[PDB]
RNA sequence: GGUAACGCGACCGAUCCCGGAGAAGCCGGCGGGAGCCCCGGGGAGAGUUCUCUUUUCUUUGUGAAGGGCAGGGCGCCCUGGAAUGGGUUCGCCCCGAGAGAGGGGCCCGUGCCUUGGAAAGCGUCGCGGUUCCGGCGGCGUCCGGUGAGCUCUCGCUGGCCCUUGAAAAUCCGGGGGAGAGGGUGUAAAUCUCGCGCCGGGCCGUACCCAUAUCCGCAGCAGGUCUCCAAGGUGAACAGCCUCUGGCAUGUUGGAACAAUGUAGGUAAGGGAAGUCGGCAAGCCGGAUCCGUAACUUCGGGAUAAGGAUUGGCUCUAAGGGCUGGCAGCCGACUUAGAACUGGUGCGGACCAGGGGAAUCCGACUGUUUAAUUAAAACAAAGCAUCGCGAAGGCCCGCGGCGGGUGUU
RNA sequence: GUGAACAGCAGUUGAACAUGGGUCAGUCGGUCCUGAGAGAUGGGCGAGCGCCGUUCCGAAGGGACGGGCGAUGGCCUCCGUU
């Protein structure tokens, strides 16, 4: 039975203290520090709770060390908004633009009559 | 099989806090535990988040409704009064 | 540490300027060449003894060669 | 008590819901904003909602906090101004609306950005208008009719969260957490059980009052405890 | 400072310093640990100054 | 490059604007992966060996850093359109706003081995230096499937709130095109890809963490903030016996065994008849099976009140995965039944309910006079009214459009 | 090393006495920031040491992308330049 002791001065059950168990080459068991892992970045839409894939869910201080394609994906609005909401905004853009064209035609007809 | 005779969701409380008080509270408790049908989709997905707010599972659209119930009779009369004032303004 | 797969990359690594010291680990059925660069310790595992004996002569003379026991 | 103990504890409740700043766009125009999301704010019983506007001169994404009305949804265009149409969730001046309109978040004076009648399930009712010199009689939920100078603006509809005090309190375990969230004055102690050296109604061996509970309005501090200038008492007969 | 010990040794004795590790005694004195390069031996530089 | 999730190696770009991590409550259930345990065979050390014993115990691998393969989650995009209603959980939910059938694809991979890495370390046997020596030589550093066993981590899902569960520094992500670069090559600018070179100031690092190092006038039975936690018995982090570790009885030793003290038990027969006072003390005790009244806010009563059983040895029956209606191979625990038999013996030591009927008060959980009263005291679920529309209700103040209520 | 006093007798021993050693960091925590809260200061009050307040009646950005003009270090070429 590995009756372990402390190594640092922090004695209490602190939530910052996150360790894991691993076997040493010297055939004894001691803790190793787990790196702090964050969540995946959520899209800027808000209506879709599905987080984006292809991005390492990690502490965002690693993003200064990561490369450019590792940070953002090669897609329009990369790593900011999902392509479903992008094409929904494009459909809304085209439909409201054609509606404004119809309103312009009706305004031209209103100026033609009165 | 038959669980209880006449008591319902207040039956987990038991002998405490009287009979008529629990009988009065039961009508509000069943009305808040029974989910309502949405207007956009129509599916019974309106989950009670907190007071004056309702969350939908299918549409994912927050609807600010009543405290305990979804639509009150007072809100129906307010909507009818707004309809009447709109028709009176339109003439 | 990293592993060099081909003989040509190992020769281009051994002919560098910052090559400190190579060592030879002679275990059974394998000859491990370990070259000490600045960042990694680059290793070459050769299972053929005749190819390893040819490569040991193919080492350049301007390098600290040591056979580890 | 004077302070630092009986005060309401406000830590997670951030900010307050204020009415939009007046300008020419609220004087003789209108403008459209969107509803972002509604959320139950801590402390206040009624939930709040984010209403996003834009500045006509600048280019920052503005936001405004309003009281959430009953029967409203997120992702909706809200117009606001004098020339706006009549619908649910629309702030507009009182001189444009007709009489008999259920409004809330009303101003007692033009400029204070909304004070009267904006709690959980409350609305003030406009009785009648006056075209000359801009006067308006508005009945408050107490019953009194106040005269308002008709320069203010108010939204349309009742406040969401109506009928919260109809059900009695279930248990003291819920009551302890509720009053711990609200304000630390819940263990209400009887003044007879209190000591006579601090509370005036204390003292004596038996549990008796022995003095009239009615008190004059002209009274200093320490004595002024009880029914303050009670005209009548007991069961309310009729109105 | 740890660099000031290195400059003070390099100006006087003219010898290179690898690293400097210092502590403070409970009696109230700083105790340094000057690592030397292997080209100049510590026993030899002690025999040069005279101490043993 | 691909219809696509996305990937490869660097693959521009200001002011300003937007979004994310930061940065979030509690509980119940399920699944996967590790660590510690369990077993068969094979190895190195010892004990038992009047008798048997293929017996008993110690032990048997790998870090950080890069990559691949398992294995999970998929609310990720296509071929196609489903009611005689389908896939599906321990539980459920979803579905012409797109189910089952099919192909790809990213996220985490701590499990596998490869570079690190056997060189080191652990033993056994021998060779020296009488010694100073990361000394010297041979061998091992294993072969496998499992388990509601205990612990840790991750994932899925639901419930609870009249309570909605924190702020600040920091970073990159996205539109955006005013500018910097040039005439056909050794082009210019641009480099978040692999590299190469130099440094990262100052403060503290010893010991205890408790019936001898903290506080209590002191080697003071008191108080005393946290981590790690073997085998059997057993539902149990309950109680008892053993493994590792620690210990030599806590301001003293020897001798006989008076009365009266302190802590325990045993006591023929009656069993609260003594005493304000079954006060103290004593009995019942667990599990299985049968079975249960008065009154009732129908929820409780209730374990109501009550009864039968409690060993050893040796059998029978019932419930599963893999491969090719069908046969073989691996199998982990529970339940039911029968005879023989032990001096009626069995929850053989530990754990271990007193009920039934009445009267008064208070519903009750809860706070409580540190140190004579824990209760019918208080908090209290419900009800009843008083004042007040910010030119004011209340409180504080010596003062300043004073502060609190009022973020109302 | 010692045997003046203590360890309720006892002691060669001990946290007893005297001489000496013993704590080494680019990678460990503080250092950076804010929370509850405190507080300088505009302003005002107060005979008075001083008091109210944290935006409250205020002449509140001492920072910076680019263009022009004189000048310097390296052939003022290009950058820290002014
Ligand atoms: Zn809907």
């Amino acid at each position: 039975v590995q009756r372990l002791t402390y190594r640092r001065r922090l004695s209490y059950n602190t939530a910052s203290n996150k360790t894991r168990l691993s076997r040493t080459p010297g055939n004894r068991i001691v803790y190793l520090y787990t790196k702090k892992v964050g969540k995946a970045p959520k899209s800027a839409c808000g209506v879709c709770p599905g987080r984006l894939r292809g991005v390492r869910a990690v502490r965002p201080k690693v993003l200064m060390r990561l490369s450019k394609t590792k940070k953002h994906v090669s897609r329009a609005y990369g790593g900011s908004m999902c392509a479903k909401c992008v094409r929904d905004r494009i459909k809304r853009a085209f439909l409201i633009e054609e509606q404004k064209i119809v309103v312009k035609v009706l305004k031209a007809q209103a100026q033609s009559q009165k | 099989a038959k669980r209880t005779k006449k008591v319902g969701i207040v039956g987990k409380y038991g002998t405490r806090y009287g009979a008529s008080l629990r009988k009065m509270v039961k009508k509000i408790e069943i009305s808040q535990h029974a989910k309502y049908t949405c207007s956009f989709c129509g599916k019974t997905k309106m989950k009670r988040r907190a007071v004056g707010i309702w969350h939908c599972g299918s549409c994912m659209k927050t609807v600010a409704g009543g405290a305990w119930t979804y639509n009150t009779t007072s809100a129906v009369t307010v909507k009818s009064a707004i309809r009447r004032l709109k028709e009176l303004k339109d003439q | 540490p990293r592993k060099i797969e081909e003989i040509k990359d190992f020769l281009l690594t051994a002919r560098r300027k910052d090559a400190k010291s190579v060592k030879i680990k002679k275990n059974k059925d394998n000859v491990k060449f370990k070259v000490r660069c600045s960042r990694y310790l680059y290793t070459l595992v050769i299972t053929d003894k005749e190819k390893a004996e040819k490569l040991k002569q193919s080492l350049p003379p301007g390098l600290a060669v040591k056979e580890l026991k | 008590g004077a302070g630092s103990v009986f005060r309401a504890h406000v830590k997670h409740r951030k900010g307050a819901a204020r009415l939009r700043a007046v300008d020419f766009a609220e004087r003789h125009g209108y403008i459209k904003g969107i509803v972002k999301d509604i959320i139950h704010d801590p402390g206040r019983g009624a939930p709040l909602a984010k209403v996003v506007f834009r500045d006509p001169y600048r280019f920052k994404k503005r936001t405004e906090l309003f009281i959430a009305a009953e029967g409203i949804h997120t992702g909706q265009f809200v117009y606001c101004g004098k020339k706006a149409q009549l619908n649910i969730g629309n702030v507009l001046p009182v001189g444009t609306m007709p009489e008999g309109t259920i409004v809330c978040c009303l101003e007692e004076k033009p400029g204070d950005r909304g004070k009267l009648a904006r709690a959980s399930g409350n609305y003030a009712t406009v009785i009648s208008h006056n075209p000359e010199t801009k006067k308006t009689r508005v009945k408050l939920p107490s019953g009194s009719k106040k005269v308002i100078s008709s320069a203010n603006r108010a939204v349309v509809g009742v406040v969401a969260g109506g009928g919260r005090i109809d059900k009695p309190i279930l248990k003291a375990g819920r009551a302890y957490h509720k009053y711990k969230a609200k304000r630390n004055c819940w263990p209400r102690v009887r003044g007879v059980a209190m000591n006579p050296v601090e509370h005036p109604f204390g003292g004596g061996n038996h549990q008796h009052i022995g003095k009239p509970s009615t008190i004059r309005r002209d009274a200093p501090a320490g004595r002024k405890v009880g029914l303050i200038a009670a005209r009548r008492t007991g069961r309310l007969r009729g109105t | 400072n740890k660099h000031q010990i290195k400059q003070a040794v390099k100006k006087l004795y003219d010898i290179d310093v690898a690293k400097v590790n210092t502590l403070i005694r409970p009696d109230g004195e700083k105790k340094a640990y000057v690592r030397l390069a292997p080209d100049y031996d510590a026993l030899d530089v002690a025999n040069k100054i005279g101490i043993i």
